[PDB]
C-alpha cells in the first residue's frame, strides 16, 4: 500500500506486456543505450585506429562501408585494457578517434545481457516455471562474453575483442585460427558438434512431430490449423514417431519419453557451446588447438607433411599478413 | 613508374655490398664483419668513395686489414633515406 | 565531460540501488506459489 | 484501462471498373512523365 | 631412407677431418637439443636474434666458421660474438659458467659433442632451418 | 558605385576592380537568379554551371 | 543519352506505388 | 615533479607536460665566446596547433585554423641532448642531437578533416643574432629542422602496396593494375622552421624556459597527397651544462 | 535504357486496354 | 546514396519488429 | 563509391515485390 510497494509490485508484475523485473530495471536502460550508441556509431562514426599506429579503420556507413563491410570498431591497442569511458577524452571527436562507442557498446551489451539471463529466471519464477531457461540461455551469453570480454582481457587489449560487424567478425575468426588454430582445438570442435548436432536434432524433431501429426484439417488448409491454442489433447502421435525413428535405426536409438527427448534436445546444443566459450575463452590465455606440425618424421629424419601441416601453412600465410603494420619485434607475444 | 629503392635496386646497390644505403645484415657475408666491424662502418656513413671506409676513426690493424681484404665486396651509391631514416640500417624488420 | 560524469554516477547509481532495493523488498514472496518461506 | 473495439470502421472499396480507370490513369501519367524524369 | 653413415657424417674441424655420429649420439644430441635449445633455436632460428642464426651459412660464416664439430663444442664452451670479439659467456648458455646457465651444468663434454653434432645435422634433413622466424 | 568611388580616390582600374568582394560579383550573375531554372532541371545549381570557383575579374 | 540517373528509378515508383494502391484496394473488395 | 616518483604521475597526464623552471628569477647563462655547451634534458610541449587551409581561389589568403588533437597526452619532445656552440661574433648555436625528438601527431580541422604530422626537432640548428655574451632572455633560436616521412618506407598502405615493401601495383584489379598514381611511394624529407625564444633563465642550475614556434609539412601519405602546411606553438625547457 | 521504360510504361497502357475490354465487370439488368 | 539504401531496409527490418511485438494477433484460449 | 548502378533500382525492388504481394494477400484476407 505505500508507493514504494506499489513500484515494486508494478516492476515484479506478470500483466505487463512485457516483463520489466529487477534485472529489466537494469537490462532495459543498458541494452537501450548499447542500441542507441550501435546504431548511431554503425552509421556515422568517424574512422577508428583499431592498432593504434594511426591508421584509422572506416567502421560506418557513411564513411565508405556497406551493411556487410561496416563495424563498430574495437577501440585503439593505445588503451589496452584502460576503461575509456566519454568522460575521459578531451573531445568527442578525440573519444571516437580512439574507439570510445566500441567500449560503451560492449559494456552496456554484457551487463544487458546478463540482467536478460536474470529476467529469464525471473519470469520462470513469476509464472511458477520450473527455473532453468536461463541455463540454456547462459551458453550464447557465456560465448558473447568470451568474444567481448574475456578474450580481451586474457590478451590484454580491447582492440583483440570481436568487431561489431559481420566483416569484421571474420577478420577475428581468421585472425584467431592464425594465432590460436581453434580448428584443432577440441573445445571448438565440440562447439561444432553442438550446433551441427543441434540442427540435426532441430530437424529430426520438427520433421518427426510434422510427419506424426494427427488428421484434424482438410487438404484445403493449411495443417497448422489443426492444433488450437490452448488445447488439452496432444497433437502428434509419439508412438507412431517412435516406431518410425526406430525402425529406421534400432528401436533402443528411439525416444519414447517426450521428458527425456526434450531434455537432449536443449542439453545437447547448450553444452556444446559452453565448451566452445571455454575454448575460446582458454584461448585468450594463449592455451591454443592442438600442434601437429612436422609430427611425423621418417627414419632420416625428414618430415612427412599430413594435413596439420598445410593447415599450418594456411595459419601462417594469415599471421604473416594480418596487422600488416602493427608489428615491430618477430614474435607476436600477444 | 619505378620508385627509388627499386631504381637504386637497378644500380650497383643491387649486385654488391652497399656502405651508404646496405643494412647491418647484408654484412654478414664477410667474415668478422657483423657485428662491430659493420657497425662501425654503418656509423661512419656517408662514404664518397669505397677506398675512404679505411678512414674511420679509431680503427685498428684487424679491421682495417679485414676492410682492405673485402674492398671488392664494397661499392658506394648515394645516400638514400628511404634506406636509412629511423635506423633502417641496423633492423629494417627484418627477422 | 565532469557534468556527464556526474550524470552518468547519478543515474547508474540510482538503477543499481533501485536493483538492490527491489530484490531486498520480500521477493521471494512475489511469487504464485507459497509465500510464506 | 481496456482496449475497446472502435464502431467507426467502415469497408472500402474499389470496383473492378475503378481498378481500370485508376490503372489506366497511373500507365497514362507514366507515359506522360517519364520523359521529363529522364530530362 | 634410414639416417645413413653419410648423414651422420659431419666436418670434425676446418682442415678436413669428419666425423660419424653413431645413431646413439645423434639421438642425445637431439634430446639435449629439445631440452635446452629449442626454446631460442627453434627449428635452427634464432628467436631473440635471427641475424645469427643456426642456418648452414650462418654457421659457415663466423669467425672463425662454427659449420665444424669442434669449434661448435668451443662455442658451447667460451661464447663470442659472429665475428669472435665480444665475450659472450654471460649472455649465451655454456658449460663454462654454472653459476648463470645451472640447466647445462650437467652437459658433458660427449653432450656437448652430441648437440654440436646433431646441430649440424639436422640442416641437412630440413630445407626450413636456419630461416626466417616466420617461414 | 564601389569601383566608382575608388576612382574618385584616385586608384587605377585595376586596384579599384580589386576591391570588389568575390561575394559581391557573384550576386552580379543570372546564372544565380531563380528565374533561370527548369521544371525538371532537378538538385542543386551546382550541377548547373558547376561549382563556382573564381570570379575572373 | 545522357539521362538523369533518378529518371528510371523515379518512373517505375511513380507507376507502381498508385498500381499496388489500387491493386491492394481492389483485391480486398468483399471481406 | 621534481620530487614526484613514478607511481603518482602515472595515468594522470603529467609525464606529456615540460618541467618548469620554480626559482622566477631573470637569470643569464654567462658564456665564453668560443666555447661549447651541451644541454641535456631538452623537452618541447606542444599547445597550440595550426593548419593553412587551402582555399579553392589562388588569390585569397590562406589563414591558419585552429585543431583539436585526436591523439591523446603523446604530444611533447623529452630527455632530448644538444648543444649550444658560441661563435667567435657572440653567435650562439643550438644543435639538437638525439632523444625522443619526434611525435606522430593528428589533429582535426573543422569540416571533418584529420591531418596528422611528424611533430619534431629532428637535427635542429638554431642560431641567434651575433652579439649575445650571455643567455638571457632576448635569445631566440631560429633555424632549420629536417621532417622526415610521417609513414616509413616499411608501411603498406590498405592495398598492400609499400615502398621497399609490398605490391608495386593494384592487384585487385589485375587488368588495370599499373593505372594508379598512388601505385609509386615516395618519402621524401621535409623541412620545418623553429623558433626558440627563450624567456626564463635560472643561472643557479643553467635551466633555460621559453617558448616556440614551428612550421612544418603534414603526412602526405607515401606522396598520395600534397602536405599541408602547419604552425605549432608550445613551451620548451632545457638544461644547460657549463 | 530508357527505351525499356518508355516501351514498358507504353505496354502497361495498352494491356490494361485488352483488360478492361476483355475483362470488364458485365453490366447486368438488375 | 547506398548509404540511404542500406538505411531503409534496416528501418525496415526494426519497424517490422516493432509492429510484430506491438500489434500482434493476440493467442486467445479456444 | 563506385556502386553499381544497378543497385538502388535492383534492392528496391527486391523488398518492394514480395512485400507488396505479401501485402495484397494479408488485406484480403476474409473475403
Ligand atoms: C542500469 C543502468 C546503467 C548501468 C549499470 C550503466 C553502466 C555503465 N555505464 Mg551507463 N548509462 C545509462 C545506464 C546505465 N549505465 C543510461 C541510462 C545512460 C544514458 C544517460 C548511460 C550513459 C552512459 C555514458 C555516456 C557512459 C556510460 C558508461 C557506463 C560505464 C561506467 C559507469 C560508471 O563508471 O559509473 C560508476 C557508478 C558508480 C560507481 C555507482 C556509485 C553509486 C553507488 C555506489 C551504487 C548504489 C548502490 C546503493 C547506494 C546501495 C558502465 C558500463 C561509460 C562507458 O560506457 O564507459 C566505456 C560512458 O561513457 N553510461
Ligand atoms: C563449418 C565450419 C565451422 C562451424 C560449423 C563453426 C562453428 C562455430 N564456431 Mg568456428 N570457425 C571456423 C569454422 C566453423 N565454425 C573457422 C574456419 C574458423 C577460423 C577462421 C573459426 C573460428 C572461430 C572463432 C574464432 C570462434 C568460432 C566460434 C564458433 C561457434 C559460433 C556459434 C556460437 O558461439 O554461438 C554462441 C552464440 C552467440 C555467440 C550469440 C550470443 C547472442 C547474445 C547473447 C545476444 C545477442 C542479441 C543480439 C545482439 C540482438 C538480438 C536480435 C533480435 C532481438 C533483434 C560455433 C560452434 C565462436 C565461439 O566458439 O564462440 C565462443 C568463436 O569465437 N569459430
Ligand atoms: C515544398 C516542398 C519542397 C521544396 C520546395 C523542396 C525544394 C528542394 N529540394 Mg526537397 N524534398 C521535399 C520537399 C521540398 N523540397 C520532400 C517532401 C522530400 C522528400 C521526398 C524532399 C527530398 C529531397 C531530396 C532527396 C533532394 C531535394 C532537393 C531539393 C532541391 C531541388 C528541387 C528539385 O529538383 O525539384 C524537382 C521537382 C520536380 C521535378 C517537381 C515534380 C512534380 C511532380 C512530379 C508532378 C506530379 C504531379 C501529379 C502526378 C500530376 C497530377 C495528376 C492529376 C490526375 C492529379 C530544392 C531546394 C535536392 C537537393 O538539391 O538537395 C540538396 C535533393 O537531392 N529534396
Ligand atoms: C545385398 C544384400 C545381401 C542386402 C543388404 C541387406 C542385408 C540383408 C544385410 C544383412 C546385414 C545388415 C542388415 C547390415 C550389414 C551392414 C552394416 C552393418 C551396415 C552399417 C550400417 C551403417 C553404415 C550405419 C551407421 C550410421 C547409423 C545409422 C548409426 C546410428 C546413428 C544414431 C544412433 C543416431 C541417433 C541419434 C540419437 C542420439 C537419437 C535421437 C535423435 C533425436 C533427437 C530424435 C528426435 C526424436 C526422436 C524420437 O524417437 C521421437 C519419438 C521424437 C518425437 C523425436 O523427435
Ligand atoms: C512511396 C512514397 C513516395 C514514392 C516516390 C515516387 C515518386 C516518383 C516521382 C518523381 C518525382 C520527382 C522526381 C523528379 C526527377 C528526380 O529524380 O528528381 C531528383 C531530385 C534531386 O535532384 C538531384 O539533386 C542532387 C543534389 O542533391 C543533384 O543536384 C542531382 O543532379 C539531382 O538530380 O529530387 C528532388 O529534388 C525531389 C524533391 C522534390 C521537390 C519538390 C518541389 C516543389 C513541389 C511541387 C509539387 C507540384 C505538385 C503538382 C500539382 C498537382
Ligand atoms: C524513455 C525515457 C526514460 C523514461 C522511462 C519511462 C518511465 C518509466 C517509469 C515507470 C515506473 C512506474 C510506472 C507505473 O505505471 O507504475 C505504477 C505504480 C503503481 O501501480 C501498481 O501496478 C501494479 C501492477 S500493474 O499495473 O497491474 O501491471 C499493481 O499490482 C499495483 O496494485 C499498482 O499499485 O506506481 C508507482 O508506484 C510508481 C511511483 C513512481 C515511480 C516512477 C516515477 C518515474
Ligand atoms: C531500436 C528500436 C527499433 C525497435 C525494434 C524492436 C521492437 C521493440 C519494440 C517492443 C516494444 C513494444 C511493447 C508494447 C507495449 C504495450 O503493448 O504495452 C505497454 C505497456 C503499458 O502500456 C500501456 O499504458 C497504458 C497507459 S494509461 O493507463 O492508459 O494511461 C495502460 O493502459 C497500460 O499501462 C498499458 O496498456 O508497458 C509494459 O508492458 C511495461 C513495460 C514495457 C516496456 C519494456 C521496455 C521495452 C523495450 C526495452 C527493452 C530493451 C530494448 C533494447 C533495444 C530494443
Ligand atoms: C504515399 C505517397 C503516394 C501514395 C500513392 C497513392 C496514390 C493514389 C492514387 C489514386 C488513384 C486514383 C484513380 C482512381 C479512379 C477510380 O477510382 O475510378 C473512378 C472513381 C469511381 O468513383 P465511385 O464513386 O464510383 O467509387 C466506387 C469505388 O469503387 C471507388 O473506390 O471515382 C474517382 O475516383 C473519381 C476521380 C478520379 C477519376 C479518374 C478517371 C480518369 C481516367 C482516365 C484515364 C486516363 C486516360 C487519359 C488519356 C489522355
Ligand atoms: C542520452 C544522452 C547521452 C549523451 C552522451 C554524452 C553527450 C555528450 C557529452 C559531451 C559534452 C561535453 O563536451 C566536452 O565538454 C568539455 C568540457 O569539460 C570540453 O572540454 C570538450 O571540448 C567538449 O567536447
Ligand atoms: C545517486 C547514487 C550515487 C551518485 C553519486 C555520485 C556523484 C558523482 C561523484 C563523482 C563524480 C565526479 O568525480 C570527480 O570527477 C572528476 C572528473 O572531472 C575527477 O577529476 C579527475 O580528473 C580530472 C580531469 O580528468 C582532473 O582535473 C582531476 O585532477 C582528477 O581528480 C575527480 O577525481 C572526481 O572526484
Ligand atoms: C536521433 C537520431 C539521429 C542520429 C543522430 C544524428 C547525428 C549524427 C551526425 C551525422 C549526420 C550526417 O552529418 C555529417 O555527415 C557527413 C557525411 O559523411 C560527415 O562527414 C564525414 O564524412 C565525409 C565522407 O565520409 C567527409 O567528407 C567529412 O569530412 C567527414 O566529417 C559528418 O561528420 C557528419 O557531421
Ligand atoms: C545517424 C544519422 C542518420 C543518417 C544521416 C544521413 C541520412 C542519409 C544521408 C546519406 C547520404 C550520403 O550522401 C553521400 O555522402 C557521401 C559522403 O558521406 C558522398 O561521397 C556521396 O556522394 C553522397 O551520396
Ligand atoms: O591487435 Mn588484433 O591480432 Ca592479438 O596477436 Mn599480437 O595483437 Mn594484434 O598481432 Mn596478432
Ligand atoms: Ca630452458
Ligand atoms: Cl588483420
Ligand atoms: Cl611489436
Amino acid at each position: 500500500a505505500s508507493l514504494w510497494e506499489q513500484f515494486c509490485q508494478w516492476v515484479t508484475s506478470t500483466n505487463n506486456r512485457i516483463y520489466v523485473g529487477w534485472f529489466g530495471t537494469l537490462m532495459i536502460p543498458t541494452l537501450l543505450t548499447a542500441t542507441t550508441c550501435f546504431i548511431i556509431a554503425f552509421i556515422a562514426a568517424p574512422p577508428v585506429d583499431i592498432d593504434g599506429i594511426r591508421e584509422p579503420v572506416a567502421g560506418s556507413l557513411l564513411y565508405g562501408n556497406n551493411i556487410i563491410s561496416g563495424a563498430v570498431v574495437p577501440s585503439s591497442n593505445a588503451i589496452g585494457l584502460h576503461f575509456y569511458p566519454i568522460w575521459e577524452a578531451a573531445s568527442l571527436d578525440e573519444w571516437l578517434y580512439n574507439g570510445g562507442p566500441y567500449q560503451l557498446v560492449v559494456f552496456h551489451f554484457l551487463i544487458g545481457i546478463f540482467c536478460y539471463m536474470g529476467r529469464q529466471w525471473e519470469l520462470s519464477y513469476r509464472l511458477g516455471m520450473r527455473p532453468w531457461i536461463c541455463v540454456a540461455y547462459s551458453a550464447p551469453v557465456s560465448a558473447a562474453t568470451a568474444v567481448f570480454l574475456i578474450y580481451p582481457i586474457g590478451q590484454g587489449s580491447f582492440s583483440d575483442g570481436m568487431p561489431l560487424g559481420i566483416s569484421g567478425t571474420f577478420n577475428f575468426m581468421i585472425n584467431f585460427q592464425a594465432e590460436h588454430n581453434i580448428l584443432m582445438h577440441p573445445f571448438h570442435m565440440l562447439g561444432v558438434a553442438g550446433v551441427f548436432g543441434g540442427s540435426l536434432f532441430s530437424a529430426m524433431h520438427g520433421s518427426l512431430v510434422t510427419s506424426s501429426l494427427v488428421r484434424e484439417t482438410t487438404e484445403v488448409e493449411s495443417q497448422n490449423y489443426g492444433y488450437k491454442f490452448g488445447q488439452e489433447e496432444e497433437t502428434y502421435n509419439i508412438v507412431a514417431a517412435h516406431g518410425y525413428f526406430g525402425r529406421l535405426i534400432f528401436q533402443y536409438a528411439s525416444f519414447n519419453n517426450s521428458r527425456s527427448l526434450h531434455f537432449f534436445l536443449g542439453a545437447w546444443p547448450v553444452i556444446g557451446i559452453w565448451f566452445t566459450a571455454m575454448g575460446v575463452s582458454t584461448m585468450a590465455f594463449n592455451l591454443n588447438g592442438f600442434n601437429f606440425n612436422q609430427s611425423i618424421l621418417d627414419s632420416q629424419g625428414r618430415v612427412i607433411g599430413t594435413w596439420a601441416d598445410v593447415l599450418n601453412r594456411a595459419n601462417i600465410g594469415f599471421e604473416v599478413m594480418h596487422e600488416r603494420n602493427a608489428h615491430n619485434f618477430p614474435l607476436d607475444l600477444a | 613508374e619505378l620508385n627509388a629503392v627499386d631504381a637504386k635496386l637497378t644500380t650497383d646497390f643491387g649486385q654488391k655490398i652497399d656502405l651508404n644505403n646496405s643494412d647491418i645484415r647484408d654484412f654478414r657475408g664477410l667474415r668478422g664483419f657483423y657485428p662491430n666491424l659493420a657497425s662501425e662502418i654503418i656509423k661512419n656513413a656517408p662514404y664518397d668513395t669505397v677506398e675512404e671506409v679505411l678512414d674511420i676513426p679509431g680503427l685498428s690493424e684487424t679491421q682495417k686489414s679485414r676492410l682492405e681484404a673485402n674492398l671488392g665486396s664494397f661499392t658506394v651509391t648515394e645516400p638514400s633515406i628511404e634506406l636509412t631514416s629511423g635506423d633502417d640500417r641496423i633492423n629494417p624488420g627484418v627477422y | 565531460m565532469l557534468t556527464l560524469k556526474i550524470a552518468v554516477y547519478i543515474v547508474v547509481g540510482l538503477f543499481i540501488s533501485l536493483f538492490i532495493f527491489g530484490f531486498l523488498s520480500s521477493d521471494p514472496t512475489r511469487n504464485p506459489g507459497r509465500k510464506d518461506f | 484501462m481496456d482496449r475497446n473495439s472502435n464502431p467507426n470502421r467502415q469497408p472500402v472499396e474499389l470496383n473492378r471498373t475503378s481498378l481500370y480507370l485508376g490503372l489506366l490513369l497511373v500507365a497514362v501519367l507514366g507515359i506522360l512523365f517519364s520523359s521529363y524524369f529522364f530530362n | 631412407v634410414e639416417l645413413t653413415e653419410s648423414t651422420r657424417t659431419i666436418p670434425l674441424d676446418e682442415a678436413g677431418g669428419t666425423t660419424t655420429l653413431t645413431a646413439r649420439q645423434f639421438t642425445n644430441g637431439q634430446k639435449i637439443f629439445v631440452d635446452t635449445c629449442t626454446q631460442c633455436h627453434l627449428q635452427g632460428k634464432t628467436k631473440t636474434n635471427n641475424n645469427v642464426s643456426l642456418g648452414l651459412a650462418d654457421l659457415a660464416g663466423a669467425e672463425p666458421r662454427r659449420d665444424n664439430v669442434l669449434a661448435l663444442v668451443e662455442f658451447l664452451k667460451n661464447p663470442k660474438s659472429y665475428d669472435g670479439e665480444d665475450d659472450y659467456s654471460e649472455l649465451h648458455p655454456n658449460i663454462s659458467r654454472p653459476d648463470i646457465y645451472p640447466e647445462m651444468r650437467n652437459y658433458t663434454e660427449d653432450d656437448i659433442f652430441d648437440v654440436a653434432g646433431y646441430t649440424l645435422i639436422a640442416p641437412k634433413l630440413d630445407e626450413r632451418w636456419g630461416g626466417t622466424i616466420y617461414f | 558605385r564601389r569601383v566608382d568611388s575608388q576612382l574618385a580616390e584616385g586608384a587605377s582600374l585595376s586596384e579599384a576592380w580589386s576591391t570588389i568582394p568575390e561575394k559581391l560579383a557573384f550576386y552580379d550573375y543570372v546564372g544565380n537568379s531563380p528565374a533561370k531554372g527548369g521544371l525538371f532541371r532537378t538538385g542543386a545549381m551546382n550541377s548547373g554551371d558547376g561549382i563556382a570557383q573564381e570570379w575572373i575579374g | 543519352m545522357q539521362v538523369n540517373n533518378l529518371g528510371f528509378i523515379a518512373s517505375i515508383l511513380f507507376v507502381l506505388v498508385p498500381t499496388v494502391f489500387l491493386l491492394i484496394l481492389f483485391i480486398q473488395t468483399g471481406k | 615533479k621534481s620530487q614526484l616518483t613514478y607511481d603518482d604521475i602515472v595515468n594522470t597526464g603529467l609525464a606529456n607536460v615540460c618541467p618548469e623552471i620554480s626559482s622566477f628569477t631573470r637569470g643569464t647563462i654567462e658564456v665564453e665566446p668560443n666555447t661549447k655547451y651541451f644541454v641535456s634534458d631538452f623537452c618541447m610541449e606542444p599547445q597550440e596547433y595550426f593548419v593553412k587551409e587551402e582555399p579553392v581561389n589562388k588569390r585569397q589568403k590562406a589563414e591558419y585554423v585552429k585543431g583539436k588533437v585526436l591523439t591523446r597526452q603523446t604530444t611533447s619532445l623529452e630527455q632530448i641532448r644538444g648543444s649550444i656552440a658560441v661563435g667567435a661574433d657572440g653567435t650562439l648555436t643550438f644543435k639538437e642531437k638525439d632523444g625522443i625528438d619526434f611525435q606522430p601527431i593528428t589533429v582535426l580541422l573543422p569540416g571533418g578533416e584529420e591531418v596528422p604530422f611528424f611533430f619534431t626537432v629532428k637535427n635542429f640548428t638554431g642560431t641567434t643574432e651575433p652579439g649575445f655574451t650571455s643567455i638571457n632572455s632576448s635569445t631566440d633560436f631560429v633555424g632549420d629542422f629536417n621532417v622526415p616521412s610521417y609513414r616509413g618506407a616499411g608501411f603498406l598502405d590498405p592495398k598492400a602496396r609499400g615502398l621497399y615493401t609490398g605490391y608495386d601495383n593494384a592487384v585487385a584489379l589485375p587488368s588495370a593494375a599499373d593505372k594508379f598514381r598512388t601505385n609509386k611511394k615516395e618519402t621524401p624529407l621535409g623541412k620545418g622552421t623553429l623558433s626558440l625564444q627563450v624567456t626564463q633563465v635560472d643561472g643557479s642550475t643553467g635551466e633555460i624556459a621559453g617558448i616556440f614556434e614551428s612550421e612544418q609539412p603534414s603526412d602526405t601519405d607515401l606522396g598520395a597527397k600534397e602536405p599541408l602546411d602547419v604552425k605549432v606553438r608550445g613551451i620548451f625547457y632545457g638544461r644547460v651544462d657549463t | 535504357m530508357e527505351s525499356v521504360a518508355y516501351i514498358l510504361v507504353l505496354t502497361m497502357a495498352l494491356a490494361v486496354l485488352f483488360f478492361a475490354i476483355a475483362f470488364r465487370e458485365p453490366p447486368r439488368i438488375e
